């Protein structure tokens, strides 16, 4: 599905840009900001956002904080 | 809030409570729980 | 007026920096030539940027190094897409035969190159910065083309205007108080000029000079009635509040400076009269 | 301490009601509110008699924690808003939130 | 209030101090006998502007003189100390 | 032949290798003497990035014809 | 400020449910107009007493204060209430910012006057600028 | 200093005094400046007497 | 003139001496000042705004004087970067190799001094990759500085928003307000104090083209717009003085300089107020 | 009112003699004065430190 790949790439780019903008955030705040940014083109799905967050964590774009697992930091 | 000064949609939770997206966004910046059931808030559906 | 020209507050900065760099390198002011580039939206010639140009002096004439122009053009075309050749700039006095000689070479690149003269030593009626265009005269025989001066506008975007506003608000071996007072002087001079012009108009319309307008005279009367500005007792208390606040700050700063000076004096006294 | 159980929604009603009652007695209204909400949810999912008693307690706990947010705004509590045994409580909330002493005292005196 | 509505004057009413504060008022009719008042007021404004400019120039000159004196004293002290350092290396 | 490699900041390094010398030995010698990773260096001659084509034959190198050493520049 | 005399015709064309009172004898129209008059008077007054505020609003002395305090605590208008003096204060100007505003207005007046002079006698303005520059 | 108040013994009323931050800041700064000037003018004299190596034997 | 005509006179003897001494190899906290020219600042701002929300970057030209990095010019690399990442794969390197030679031809004697880079909407700081690139550039080109400019924040706030940073070398072992403004690598680099300078002719034409904002200055009325900034400077200066007296048992000189600057700006505001009162309030009685 | 003021819920004080409640619509930007007080205290401490070094 071309639209699924386009949405996944848009969500990953939005997450990376937001994480650079804040340099630290919470899970709910990150999801809210991603939704508010990507609502222009489509309605995001929370499962896809979480999958993109996980795949960016694996790609060493962002990391989970040692103190709290619900906090993300840009690296 | 958009009524007094301006896309407004619904934002459901894991409890399926369906608050306004902007209202729950404003609520979440102060409290981490759902307004109704007072449980930990997790986003679902939009 | 033939073609209209739009100018940005970057070309002038580039030309001034080039001139000062060459003056510092050679120890004395020298003549510099550069290339003006920008957009050609039909009737408007928008000069956006500029780069230094290589020129060689032979006897007394100047020849533009064309190969350097082509290399720099191919170099900058991959950074500024919608920016092509527009003309050339030179710092100096009036348009002299050397300038027209250089234009005779520049004109083989584009149909009508611009010329932008920057004169820092202007004490006459003409504006220090000026824009010229080559005009092919219809005189029979050996027709020497003329150089016609064209006016320029002050079009500026909001962002760049805000940027230059910020760079002008900030200050800084010139004394800081001298610079601040000169900045105030520049604005009081403009206010004085406007008020003097209005006063001269009123004086002229008084007896016989200019046919007076009732509306303008009434507005001038209102302007005169607008003074003094806020001569109330409440203002005269807040003003002295501000004066005393700044005076206390000045007293504390003076105490700090004297503390530093006495620290230095004590240090030197201890390292000279060191007694154990 | 049990976090790996799948019990009937009557056991989770009884224990959650007990927790809400003990939180109310101790003074932790914030915990009593969520405990009573969970108990009422479980009782409404399965049951009937002990249903419009945890709703009253949930209303009281919500009113005891500086109020805000109507308890009868969720899916579960909304149908029972007009219940004869809950009409007094929903009127008490409607007077408490959007505060007015006259309506609150009138509802108290009438009931 | 009804005069404020017509926009001839703009201002506010202070009941506590029993005052009317006027920010702006239109210029009423000026006859051909009080134009000299306009000339005098504008001349006084120009004189004040000239005096302020002269004072600013005088203060700029004084500040520049003070800065140049401080720099000259600093450089003279520097020259003297390096001279004493040179003659002390015998 | 004597190359006069130079960085854009003005640092100049002079190197003397043979006009016909195997590239591998010089590469190993520079990475063993100065330890310069090849992953970030870029060698530019006459404004062209050098590739693995023929060397010292088409180019008329004469006394270090300004070989530019550029480091990797990435950001974001 | 809207007096009631110009609202008698408006009250006739209102639909019946819009003509209902608020359990105190005053209908919807002559409560919205009361709030509008009070808000508009907040702009014409630095402060006003309760008696005078009720004199121009036809509300006698007390419901004037009640409505004034109700328009506050909601952000609908700015100001505070000194009940001891019986005075509502709307907006206070802090002298120096007022001085700034008046100086700016004076400069704008100067600029407008010069523009009018230039557009009235352009030749005289040009010759005067030339003489001034010298 | 436990209670910032003033007793009025005529009408027997305990009023609360309000410290004027501006006035107290000004007076504290002026007193500090006076103390600084006195200390510095004493230190200058001490430097003068130590440079002369003046002491009581 | 003369003294203010300096900084534009470029000499090679001093540059060679400071480049051969390499005093930064011992003191890692060497450079503390970044003196950027007006032309470089303007070119940086326009280039950063030209890319919109896509990241763009370029080089710098300049020199070193003592413990100060002087920036006199800016580049414009032909880089096509994404909305959050710029690469400079193969065209930027050849472009910057050719531009230096082309500038040598016309008379630009300044060499490369660092790189500037745009952060479209995420402040001014060095990320992990920025820190890595800057530390590599410092390890192999010792005099270097990394400048980051935010175009969108500059346009929104109406003020120039850029910073200059230098990384610590790897292995440099030696509170909570430095983790949101900067990245997780905030301890791997330090921020140079950034100051701007212009020339005599530039200020001449700037004051010459200053003919529409006299009303703004005649009613600017500082000490009210910069009251919060002034009290911030004052309560930072109190802590600076506390540190200086703790050192006493030169920090005191720096604290005195900061106090002098704050006091001088306050007296400048008071002078503006006095001039305005003389201009507008002492006329017509 | 006493209970609410003691709880920092109401910013005001009570006139017992006049039976009044005076609210706290006050406390403008006086951080400048606290900053100046800190400056004065640091200056006094630096005075005592510098003057008493040796002489
Ligand atoms: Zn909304
Ligand atoms: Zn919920």
């Amino acid at each position: 599905s071309a639209v699924d790949e386009d949405r996944k790439m848009y969500l990953q780019a939005a997450i990376v840009r937001i994480m650079k903008a804040r340099k630290v955030l919470r899970h709910n705040a990150l999801i809210q900001e991603v939704i508010s940014q990507s609502r222009a083109r489509f309605n995001p799905s929370i499962s896809m956002i979480k999958k993109c967050i996980e795949v960016l964590i694996d790609k060493q774009y962002i990391e989970r904080s040692q103190a709290s697992a619900d906090e993300y930091s840009y690296v | 809030e958009c009524q007094a000064n301006q896309e407004c949609t619904v934002a459901w939770g894991v409890c399926n409570h369906a608050f306004h997206f902007h209202c729950i966004s404003r609520w979440l910046k102060t409290r981490q729980v759902c307004p109704l059931d007072n449980r930990e808030w997790e986003f679902q559906k939009y | 007026g033939s073609v209209s020209v739009a100018l940005h507050p970057l070309v002038i900065l580039n030309i001034s920096d080039h001139w000062i760099r060459m003056r510092s390198q050679e120890g004395r002011p020298v003549q510099v030539i550069g290339a003006l580039i920008g957009k050609q939206e039909g009737r408007n010639i928008e000069v956006m940027n500029s780069f230094e140009l290589l020129s060689h002096t032979v006897e007394e004439k100047i020849i533009i190094d064309k190969e350097y122009y082509y290399t720099k053009e191919e170099q900058f075309k991959q950074v500024f897409k919608e920016l092509e050749f527009l003309g050339w700039y030179t710092t100096g006095g009036p348009p002299d035969p050397s300038d027209i000689h250089v234009h005779k070479q520049v004109c083989e690149i584009i149909e009508s190159p611009l010329f932008l003269k920057l004169n820092p030593m202007t004490k006459h009626t003409d504006l220090p910065v000026s824009v010229f265009e080559s005009v092919i005269d219809i005189i029979n025989g050996e027709a020497t083309m003329l150089f016609a001066e064209l006016t320029y506008t002050l079009a500026t975007e909001e962002a760049e205007r805000i940027g230059v506003d910020h760079v002008a608000r900030m200050t800084a071996e010139n004394s800081t108080v001298a610079e601040h007072l000169i900045a105030q002087h520049s604005a009081i001079k403009m206010l004085h000029s406007r008020v003097k012009l209005i006063l001269e108009y009123v004086k002229a319309s008084e007896a016989g000079e200019v046919p007076f307008n009732h509306e303008i005279l009434r507005e001038a009367y209102a302007l005169c009635h607008c003074l003094p500005v806020l001569s109330t007792d409440k203002f005269k208390t807040d003003f002295y509040d501000q004066c005393n606040d700044v005076g206390l700050m000045a007293y504390l700063g003076t105490i700090t400076k004297t503390c530093n000076t006495m620290n230095q004096f004590v240090n030197k006294f201890n390292v000279l009269y060191d007694r154990q | 301490h049990i976090k790996s159980a799948i019990p009937h929604p009557l056991i989770m009603g009884v224990i959650r009601e007990c927790g809400g009652k003990m939180h109310l007695r101790e003074g932790e209204f914030e915990k009593a509110h969520t405990d009573f909400f969970e108990a009422f949810k479980n009782y409404d999912e399965s049951g009937s008699p002990r249903r419009t008693t945890c709703l009253k307690y949930l209303v009281l706990a919500n009113m005891l924690m500086k109020s805000g947010i109507n308890p009868f705004d969720s899916q579960e509590a909304k149908p029972y808003k007009n219940d004869p045994e809950i009409l007094a409580m929903t009127n008490l909330v409607s007077a408490y939130q959007n505060n007015d002493i006259t309506e609150f005292e009138k509802i108290l005196k009438t009931n | 209030i009804e005069a404020v509505y017509t926009d001839i004057i703009q201002g506010k009413l202070d009941q506590r101090n029993q005052l009317l504060e006027v920010d702006f008022c239109i210029g009423r009719d000026i006859r051909k006998k009080d134009i000299n008042n306009i000339v005098k007021t504008l001349h006084e404004w120009c004189d004040g502007c000239e005096a302020v400019l002269l004072g600013i120039e005088q203060q700029v000159l004084r500040a520049n003189q003070y800065k140049e004196n401080h720099n000259r004293t600093q450089q003279q002290v520097e020259a003297e100390v390096t001279n004493i350092k040179k003659t002390l290396k015998a | 032949m004597l190359i006069k490699v130079k960085t854009l900041t003005g640092k100049e390094i002079e190197i003397d290798i043979e006009p016909t010398d195997k590239v591998e030995r010089i590469k190993e010698r520079v990475e063993e003497k100065e330890g310069i990773p090849p992953q970030q260096q870029r060698l530019i001659y006459s404004g062209k990035q050098m590739n693995d084509e023929k060397t010292a034959a088409d180019y008329k190198i004469l006394g270090g014809s300004v070989l530019h050493l550029v480091l990797a520049l990435r950001g974001g | 400020i809207i007096r009631g005399n110009q609202l008698q015709e408006f009250a006739a064309m209102l639909m019946p449910h819009q003509k209902a009172t608020t359990a105190d004898g005053s209908s919807i129209l002559d409560r919205a107009v009361i709030e509008h008059n009070l808000l508009s008077a907040s702009k014409l007054y630095n402060n006003i007493t309760f008696e005078e505020l009720g004199a121009l609003l036809e509300i006698p002395a007390a419901k004037a204060e009640k409505i004034a305090s109700q328009m506050i605590t909601e952000g609908r208008m700015n100001g505070f209430i000194d009940q001891i003096d019986g005075i509502v204060h709307f907006e206070t100007r802090e002298a120096l910012p007022t001085w700034d505003k008046q100086i700016q207005s004076l400069c704008f007046q100067v600029n407008n006057l010069l523009e009018k002079i230039s557009q009235t006698a352009p030749e005289w303005t040009a010759q005067a600028m030339e003489a001034q520059m010298a | 200093g436990l209670i910032s108040a003033r007793v009025d013994s005529h009408s027997k009323i305990l009023y609360a005094r309000d410290v004027d931050q501006r006035s107290t800041t000004f007076e504290k700064s002026l007193l500090m400046g006076k103390e600084f000037q006195r200390r510095a003018k004493a230190m200058m004299l001490r430097a003068a007497v130590l440079r002369n190596q003046i002491h009581v034997k | 003139a003369q003294s203010i005509d300096e900084i534009y006179k470029y000499d090679k003897k001093q540059q060679q001496e400071i480049l051969a001494a390499k005093p930064w190899t011992k003191d890692h906290h060497y450079f503390k000042y970044c003196k950027i020219s007006a032309l470089a600042l303007l070119k940086m701002v326009m280039h950063a705004r030209s890319g919109g929300n896509l990241a763009v970057m370029g080089l710098m030209l300049g020199k070193v004087d003592g413990e100060t990095m002087i920036i006199m010019d800016s580049f414009a690399l032909p880089v096509e970067g994404t909305e959050t990442r710029v690469n400079a794969q193969a065209a930027a390197y050849e472009y910057m190799a050719a531009y230096i030679e082309n500038a040598k031809q016309v008379g630009r004697l300044e060499n490369a001094i660092g790189w500037y880079h745009s952060h479209p909407g995420y402040g001014c700081w060095l990320s992990g990759i920025n820190v890595s690139t800057q530390m590599l550039n410092q390890q192999f080109q010792e005099p270097f500085v990394a400048v980051v400019i935010d175009p969108t924040r500059t346009i929104s706030a109406g003020k120039v928003n850029l910073g200059a940073f230098r990384t610590y070398p790897k292995g440099y072992k030696p509170p909570l307000n430095k983790i949101e403004d900067f990245g997780v690598h905030c301890k791997q680099y330090y921020a140079l104090e950034v100051s701007y300078f212009k020339s005599s002719l530039d200020r001449k034409l700037l004051e010459l083209l200053w003919n529409k904002y006299w009303v703004n200055t005649l009613s600017s009325s500082s000490l009210l717009t910069n009251a919060d900034y002034t009290t911030g400077q004052v309560f930072d200066l109190s802590e600076k003085l506390e540190q200086s007296e703790a050192q006493l048992g030169d920090k005191l000189a720096k604290a005195t300089r900061d106090s002098c600057k704050t006091t001088i700006e306050a007296i400048h505001g008071l002078m503006s107020q006095v001039i305005k009162d003389k201009l507008f309030n002492q006329i017509n009685i | 009112l006493v209970q609410c003021i003691l709880d920092n819920t109401i910013h005001g004080r009570i006139d017992q003699v006049n039976q009044l409640l005076e609210l706290d619509h006050q406390k403008r930007g006086g951080a400048r004065y606290t900053a100046l007080d800190k400056w004065t205290n640091q200056l006094n401490s630096l005075n005592q430190a510098v003057v008493s070094k040796l002489a």
